[PDB]
C-alpha cells in the first residue's frame, strides 16, 4: 500500500469517527410531526412551545424537541408521509370552535367532520400502527361562549344530552377517541388547550416521557 | 424428621409456583416480573431445601464437598 493510500484510509477513518458522533448526537432528540387544520389554532400553539418544511428546535427540563411541521405542503400525502414513520408522536389541533362553520367552499361540509375524517386517515395508517397522539382540543373558551345560542344538534344529531360545556366538549372528546380501531398498540392522550394557557409544554413533556418509558419497556420483553 | 417434612413442603410449593409461571407464560403479570430471572431466583429458592438433605446426610468425602 502506498503512502498516498495510507493518508486516504486516514482520511476515511476521521469521516467515520465524525458521522459516528453526528449520528450518536441526533439519537438522543424527540421528533414531532405537528399535523392540523390550517385555522386549528397551529400557529398559537407553536408559539408557546418555543419561548416547504418548517422546523423549530426547543428544550425543556434537559431535553430536545426539533417538532417538524408540513402545513405548507398542497400535494399528495400518501407520496412523502412514510419519511415520518420512525418519528416519537404525533400532535394534532380540532379547534373545537368549527362545529358550526363550513369549509372549502363545499357550503355543505361541517369543518368538524373534515378534522374527524382527517384523523381516521392519520390514526389507522400503515406507517403509524404504534406511534402515539397528543390531541390538543383548542378554542374552548368561544365553544363556551358559543354552546348557549347554538346546541350541539348542528353538527350531532345525535346527542341526547344538555347543553354546557361540562357534556358537550366531552362528547366530543369520546367521538375523536372512538375512531381509534388500534386500542391494544397505542394511546391518545387528550388535552384543552386556550389562549394564555402557558401549561401545554409540561403535558407534552409528561405524553413524550410515558411515550418514551413504555417503548423502552417493551423493548426488554418487560411490559 | 421436622426439616424433612419442612422441605418438602417447601418443595411442593416451589414447584407450584414454577408450573402456574409457566402456564401463564405471556399475561402482563408474568411478564411484568423479568421472566427469565423469576426462573433463576425460583432455582435459587429451590436449592435451599436439597440444601437441607445433604446436611442430613452421612459425611463423607463427596458429601463434605
Amino acid at each position: 500500500l502506498s503512502a498516498e493510500d495510507k493518508a486516504a484510509v486516514e482520511r476515511s477513518k476521521m469521516i467515520d469517527r465524525n458521522l459516528r458522533e453526528d449520528g450518536e448526537k441526533a439519537a438522543r432528540e424527540v421528533k414531532l410531526l405537528l399535523l392540523g387544520a390550517g385555522e386549528s389554532g397551529k400557529n398559537t400553539i407553536v408559539k408557546q412551545m418555543k419561548i416547504g418544511i418548517v422546523e423549530t428546535h426547543f428544550t425543556f427540563k434537559d431535553l430536545h424537541f426539533k417538532m417538524f411541521d408540513v402545513g405548507a405542503q398542497r400535494s399528495e400525502r400518501k407520496k412523502w408521509i412514510h419519511c415520518f414513520e420512525g418519528v416519537t408522536a404525533i400532535i394534532f389541533c380540532v379547534a373545537l370552535s368549527d362545529y358550526d362553520l363550513v369549509l372549502a367552499e363545499d357550503e355543505e361540509m361541517n369543518r368538524m367532520h373534515a378534522s374527524m375524517k382527517l384523523f381516521d386517515s392519520i390514526c389507522n395508517n400503515k406507517w403509524f400502527t404504534d406511534t402515539s397522539i397528543i390531541l390538543f382540543l383548542n378554542k374552548k373558551d368561544l365553544f363556551e361562549e358559543k354552546i348557549k345560542k347554538s346546541p350541539l344538534t348542528i353538527c350531532y344529531p345525535e346527542y341526547a344530552g344538555s347543553n354546557t360545556y361540562e357534556e358537550a366538549a366531552a362528547y366530543i372528546q369520546c367521538q375523536f377517541e372512538d375512531l381509534n380501531k388500534r386500542k391494544d398498540t397505542k394511546e391518545i392522550y387528550t388535552h384543552f388547550t386556550c389562549s394564555t394557557d402557558t401549561k401545554n409544554v409540561q403535558f407534552v413533556f409528561d405524553a413524550v416521557t410515558d411515550v418514551i418509558i413504555k417503548n423502552n419497556l417493551k423493548d426488554c420483553g418487560l411490559f | 424428621v421436622v426439616p424433612v417434612f419442612v422441605a418438602i413442603l417447601g418443595i411442593i410449593a416451589t414447584t407450584f409456583v414454577i408450573v402456574t409461571f409457566v402456564r401463564y407464560n405471556d399475561t402482563p403479570i408474568v411478564r411484568a416480573s423479568g421472566r427469565e430471572l423469576s426462573y433463576v431466583l425460583l432455582t435459587g429458592i429451590f436449592l435451599c431445601y436439597s440444601i437441607t438433605f445433604l446436611m442430613i446426610a452421612a459425611p463423607d468425602t463427596i458429601i463434605c464437598s
